[PDB]
């Protein structure tokens, strides 16, 4: 079984401008931890799979979380850390052309159709339980798992939002644009990895190193 | 990856 | 209106290895044109934003129909010039990783649930009507047109497949996928373009052209 | 985009 409730619970227990974005990102890595054991089931998981699972994902969970924190700013973001990067700031920094795809295709996108806390973790949840993830011992385990969480959230969006059956596809439908802005975020920490002229700290680092 | 293990041991 | 009909009917009008590969490519971008063309609704947007969407999305686009072609063989893919490769002529030519993704995120996958050919034309044209493609004159008129899609695919699927409730969110759930190797192909396009031992057709240097 | 152009025309 999958509850939606268990996994709104989750986000509910959670709640140079790169540098700060940075920071935030290892912040934050430590509390995605803690969300995920809080997801159902993703602690019953073996180990070596969990460690796979987060190291997977956490580029898109991260994403995911900051875009929907940041739904009632304009032309900003809201890191965990309580600060705002402005539009301007990350353009100012050279990192304009994705921080303007984060606001159109996540931040604006969420804000439009008001995605709730409980489809942002579902949303979050169906990227943890990857069953693509290379290495995974038992993938079927974890596409079950993806399949329980998907159809609760179909469930909650059909019984909750009746009048929008196009809701849910809607939802998945971001999956792509998470994807892409994903690996293109990852491209750039690469980057300032690899210029060495931005603080990198020890977990956002551990999730740079090879598997 | 020892951060990411000691974290989820618990 | 979106009616399946007429998108399985776009799909059946159509119907080194890197080499052969790249000349595939260019072949099936005059017979995409002909596809999108087939595609409802897809005519009458600006010959701007027919541009916009089919530059955006050809490599995602011919890896959907590929990769559904490949469905009935082992180890491979099967081109649209005839040609097959194989999973070991991928490795021996430099680029196994990408093609092993796309056997088991795509192809695998798309035999293991049995997609059928609507379920493909209405995933590319999903893809097609993307809403996030970046200088369109009227990203809601593109944004309608991808809901029509995917309300249609899902009554076709509810239809078809009542048995599989999960089965919709299971077709729209390999778009991620899609997208990130798509990106992945794209790259190595780039690559033998940069180092100019590959010859790279008309059409397809032409999507590799910048906006 | 000349060709892509041409082909969509017509
Ligand atoms: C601005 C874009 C660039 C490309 C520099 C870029 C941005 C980026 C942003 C965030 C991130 C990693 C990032 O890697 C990047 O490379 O994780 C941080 C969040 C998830 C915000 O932690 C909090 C505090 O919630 C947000
Ligand atoms: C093998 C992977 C690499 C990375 C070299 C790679 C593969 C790749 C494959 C195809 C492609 C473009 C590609 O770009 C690539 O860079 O469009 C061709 C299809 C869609 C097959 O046209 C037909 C005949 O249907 C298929």
């Amino acid at each position: 079984d999958m509850p939606v409730e268990r996994i709104l619970e989750a986000e509910l227990a959670v709640e140079d401008p790169v540098t700060n974005i940075c920071q935030a990102a290892d912040k934050q890595l430590f509390t995605l931890v803690e969300w995920a054991k809080r997801i159902p089931h993703f602690s019953e998981l073996p180990l070596d799979d969990q460690v796979i699972l987060l190291r997977a994902g956490w580029n898109e969970l991260l994403i995911a979380s900051f875009s929907h924190r940041s739904i009632a700013v304009k032309d900003g973001i809201l890191l965990a850390t309580g600060l705002h990067v402005h539009r301007n700031s990350a353009h100012s920094a050279g990192v304009g052309a994705i921080f303007d795809r984060v606001l159109t295709e996540l931040v604006s996108k969420m804000r439009d159709m008001q995605m709730d806390k409980t489809e942002l973790g579902c949303l979050r949840a169906i990227v943890l339980f990857n069953p693509d993830s290379k290495g995974l011992s038992n993938p079927a385990e974890v596409e079950a798992l993806r399949e329980k969480v998907y159809a609760s959230l179909e469930a909650y969006c059909k019984h909750k939002y009746p009048e929008q059956p196009g809701r849910f596809a809607k939802l998945l439908l971001r999956l792509p644009a998470l994807r892409s802005i994903g690996l293109k975020c990852l491209e750039h920490l690469f980057f300032f990895k690899l210029i060495g002229d931005t603080p990198i700290d020890t977990f956002l680092m551990e999730m740079l190193e090879a598997p | 990856h020892k951060i990411l293990h000691r974290l989820l041991q618990d």
